[PDB]
């Protein structure tokens, strides 16, 4: 009847594919040649369960200068992906160091989407064969199982933006969670 | 480059943009990049455009426009939103529909602007919040209540983009819910008001007929009538209430009918499918009853169908339970106090009850309890009832609802007492019997004769006498510290029987013995007579100067007040039935008035009155 308008923040550190992810989602087609630093003011209709949901696609980075205008994207916020790589390591012992804390600062009682990037990446030579120079390994999907479990995320899941796996179901996942009206107030003051 | 394109683009001129293009190309730097954009708000050139313009024609739009369209980020330019917090979500749609320009909003829509932006700034909250301007957030609202029927018009039906009608925003108010909120009762007003009202809902009846416009809800659960009945705006509320539509296409979702004509005689049909509800949802006469701080509830309450419904429910079954009430109370009490009288005072209780009177005096006993226990959960019943009503609800007004509640403990307490502190319930068990008999009031205030006066004492009692006691206990509390210090004993039972002494004066009674002892005696006298001229002369009966005032007000209010405390004592009654017996009591006809676009019959419940007119020939 009546779409209903949601708002979804992607947060992750660079050179994560999040740009690339929201792109493969509006255009269905990965850019080969310029990718946006971000890509912003953009609204995506989506159908799940009987009902119409159009939602608004921001992103956030800290390469140059956006750092100070992050935090202004956060307030009214309807559900957050956080995003990582499963190519690079180091890009999961951040999340609950760093990134966490501000999430829970800013947009608190906020529904958490962990996801992880590069799935193929993770098998490929050419990247272990780099990677072992400094005795690290791929991620391992059920160390992601798990890190989902104690940062509390509503869902864990996997992206590859180039072969677009995943993306629909992942976002649908997004929006059902965005959906859902949350639990009343809790320990609320008389 | 941001300052001198800012002043180009404030002074209008459209020359100087000139070879912006080829540097743009140049250098790959877009128009939405943080260096353009202002930082105080992240405002860019468009706004800043359509801010400050000469007669509407600005004259530069189309050309940023073209540059932004040739730069290839014209969606992202056009509907850039505002950051900070004043100003937060506003777009260059929402300007261009403000300045009353349909040009550049026909532009905006063809470009690509979006048309669903929501504005959610401090500024645009509403009055009482800290915004200056309400309008629903959402650019179809802001037209519509700016008055602009032609842009509602081009917007609502338009070859590249629509704005669906039935669309919630934050806080889920819809057109109608914003329209009814910017909706006040001067007389220029409430025309347009209803006039847009009206509009805007046969075009969302026409456009879809399955669908009712009015029937979506806000997440606070009210609909606009129930909104408008809420916020006590009776311009829009009343014309809502006897809509009637001539149209025979659209004629269903109107809420008057004409039933037939007799000569001056004439007889309509109105309708209150939503306006009273047996439990099932909130009914507008409830809310405009129960709920306090109305700026026009009087007003409201005297409307065509409201005083007819009110009359047949009272009719129909209020006046045979609210007899019922007084006689069963009044039985009740008397027998509490018949209880309290032949309560034996020797012995430690509990008694054995063994002789012939004790069957009857156990009987007493058992009874007030249970009957407190009643009242005590008929009034938790009654609170959650409403919802868990504030404060505001049981302090400020509808005070014998809190007194019961008093009642429901001291007489339960007593009991506690009464098993194990043997010594000491007489002390609580009788002052819940006097509070019990001074809180009858309630039944009173449904009789007409006596309806104000229950109002009024409880009205003066609190606000006047108080305000005038406070004066007062400042003037005992001196002169009784002044006279104690004074005299001289030659501590605490001294004091207490001074006080007592002094009261037993104050009544009027009493003799002036205590000036025998004291030294300085004159000057005792002297501050003896200066208490007694002010308090007796002047506060005793000046008073009642304010008193007489009150009671003044009341008497000017007379008859709207009775007819409240009437409604609210018969909804009261009703309130108290269960669901099933409420629903056996429905009141009105199935009157299958018209039927639906396929022929479906409407069958609504509705009532029938009729008036009188002479000059209708
Ligand atoms: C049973 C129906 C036919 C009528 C119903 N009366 C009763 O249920 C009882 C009367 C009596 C008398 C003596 C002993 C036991 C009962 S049980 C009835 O009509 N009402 C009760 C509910 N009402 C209330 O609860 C107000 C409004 O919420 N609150 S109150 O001020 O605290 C009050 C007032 C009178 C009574 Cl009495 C009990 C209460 Cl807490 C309204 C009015
Ligand atoms: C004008 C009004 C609205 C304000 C005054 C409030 C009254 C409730 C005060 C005024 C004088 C007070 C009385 C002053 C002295 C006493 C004696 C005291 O007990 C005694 O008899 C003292 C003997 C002893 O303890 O040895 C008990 C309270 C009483 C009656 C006080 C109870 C409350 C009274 C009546
Ligand atoms: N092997 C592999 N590489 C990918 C895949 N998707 C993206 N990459 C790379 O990820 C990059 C994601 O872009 P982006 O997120 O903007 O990088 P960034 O430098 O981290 O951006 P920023 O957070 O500093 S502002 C793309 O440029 C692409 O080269 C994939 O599916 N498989």
């Amino acid at each position: 009847m009546a779409a209903i308008r949601k708002k979804l923040v992607i947060v992750g550190d660079g050179a994560c594919g999040k740009t690339c992810l929201l792109i493969v989602f509006s255009k269905d087609q990965f850019p080969e040649v310029y990718v946006p630093t971000v890509f912003e003011n953009y609204v995506a209709d989506i159908e799940v369960d009987g009902k119409q949901v159009e939602l608004a696609l921001w992103d956030t980075a800290g390469q140059e200068d956006y750092d100070r205008l992050r935090p202004l994207s956060y307030p009214d916020t309807d559900v957050i992906l956080m995003c990582f790589s499963i190519d690079s390591p180091d890009s999961l012992e951040n999340i609950p160091e760093k990134w966490t804390p501000e999430v829970k600062h800013f947009c608190p009682n906020v529904p958490i989407i962990l996801v992880g990037n590069k799935k193929d990446l993770r098998n490929d030579e050419h990247t272990r064969r780099e990677l072992a120079k400094m005795k690290q390994e791929p991620v391992k999907p059920e160390e992601g199982r798990d890190m989902a479990n104690r940062i509390g995320a509503f869902g864990y899941m996997e992206c590859s933006a180039k072969t677009k796996d995943g993306v629909r179901e992942v976002f649908e996942m997004a929006t059902r969670a965005a959906l859902q009206a949350r639990r009343g107030k809790k320990k609320s003051g008389c | 480059n941001r300052p001198i394109l800012f002043d180009i683009v404030s002074r209008g001129s459209t020359a100087d943009l000139d070879g912006l293009l080829p540097f743009l190309l140049t250098h790959k730097k877009r128009l939405t990049d943080e260096e353009f954009r202002e930082p105080s708000t992240g405002k860019t050139c468009l706004p800043k455009a359509l801010l400050n313009l000469s007669n509407g024609r600005n004259d530069t739009i189309p050309v940023l426009l073209d540059i932004a369209e040739r730069t290839g980020n014209m969606r992202e330019f056009i509907n850039s939103p505002f950051r900070d917090i004043y100003y937060r979500g506003q777009t260059a749609l929402h300007i261009a529909i403000e300045r009353r320009c349909k040009h550049y909003v026909e532009l905006l829509v063809a470009q690509g602007a979006d048309v669903h932006a929501q504005a959610r700034g401090r500024f645009f909250q509403p009055k009482d919040e800290g915004g200056y301007f309400y309008f629903g957030e959402l650019p179809l609202s802001l037209a519509a209540c700016t008055n602009q029927p032609h842009i509602v018009n081009y917007l609502t039906e338009n070859p590249h983009k629509k704005a669906d009608m039935r669309r919630q925003d934050s806080r889920g108010n819809t057109v109608l819910h914003a329209l009814v909120a910017i909706a006040d009762n001067t007389r220029e007003n409430t025309k347009f008001v209803t006039k847009m009202y009206d509009l805007l809902l046969l075009k969302c009846a026409r456009l879809f007929p399955d669908s009712n416009l009015e029937a979506v809800l806000n997440n606070d659960g009210l609909s606009p009538l129930m909104m408008a009945a809420k916020t006590g705006k009776i311009g829009i509320f009343q014309h809502i209430i006897r809509r009637e539509v001539t149209d025979e296409d659209t004629r269903h979702l109107s809420r008057k009918f004409k039933d037939w004509a007799y000569g001056p005689v004439y007889s309509s049909l109105y309708d209150l499918s939503s306006l009273d509800t047996c439990g099932e949802e909130a009914s507008v006469l409830e809310i405009l009853v129960y709920n306090s701080k109305i700026e026009n509830r009087h007003e409201m309450l005297a409307v065509e169908p409201i005083n007819e419904l009110l009359r047949d429910k009272w009719r129909k079954f209020g006046a045979v339970s609210f007899y019922i009430n007084v006689v069963s109370y009044l039985c009740a009490m008397v027998i509490f106090t018949l209880t309290a009288y032949y309560q034996p005072l020797e012995g430690t209780p509990p008694y054995p009850y063994r002789t012939t009177v004790d069957y009857l005096r156990l009987a007493g006993e058992v009874i007030t309890l249970f009957t407190g226990v009643l009242f005590f959960f008929t009034n938790i019943k009654d609170l959650f009832m409403k919802k868990c009503p504030g404060v505001n609800s049981l302090f400020i007004d509808g005070s014998f609802q809190l007194l019961y509640f008093i009642y429901s403990v001291l007489v339960i307490v007593s009991a506690a007492l009464y098993l194990a502190g043997i010594e000491a319930y007489l002390a609580v068990m009788v002052f819940a019997l006097v509070l019990g008999w001074m809180n009858a009031l309630y039944f009173t205030r449904g009789l007409k004769l006596t309806g104000t006066y229950s109002i009024m004492i409880q009205k003066i009692l609190f606000k006047d006498l108080f305000r005038f006691l406070l004066v007062y206990l400042l003037f005992m509390i001196g002169y009784a510290s002044a006279l104690v210090s004074l005299l001289n004993p030659c501590d605490s039972e001294t004091f207490s029987t001074f006080l007592l002494d002094l009261f037993k004066l104050t009544i009027g009674m009493g003799d002036l013995e205590m000036l025998s002892s004291t030294k300085y005696p004159v000057v005792f006298i002297i501050l003896l007579v200066t208490y007694i001229i002010l308090t007796f002369v002047l506060l005793l009966n000046m008073l009642i100067a304010l008193m007489g005032e009150t009671v003044g007000q009341v008497s000017k209010e007379s008859k709207h007040i009775w007819k409240l405390q009437w409604a609210t004592t018969i909804l009261d009654i009703e309130r108290s039935f269960p669901v099933f017996l409420r629903k056996a009591f429905r009141s009105g006809e199935m009157v299958t008035v018209g039927k639906s676009s396929d022929g479906t019959p409407d069958r609504r419940w509705c009532f029938r009155v009729d008036e009188v007119n002479w000059s209708h020939w």
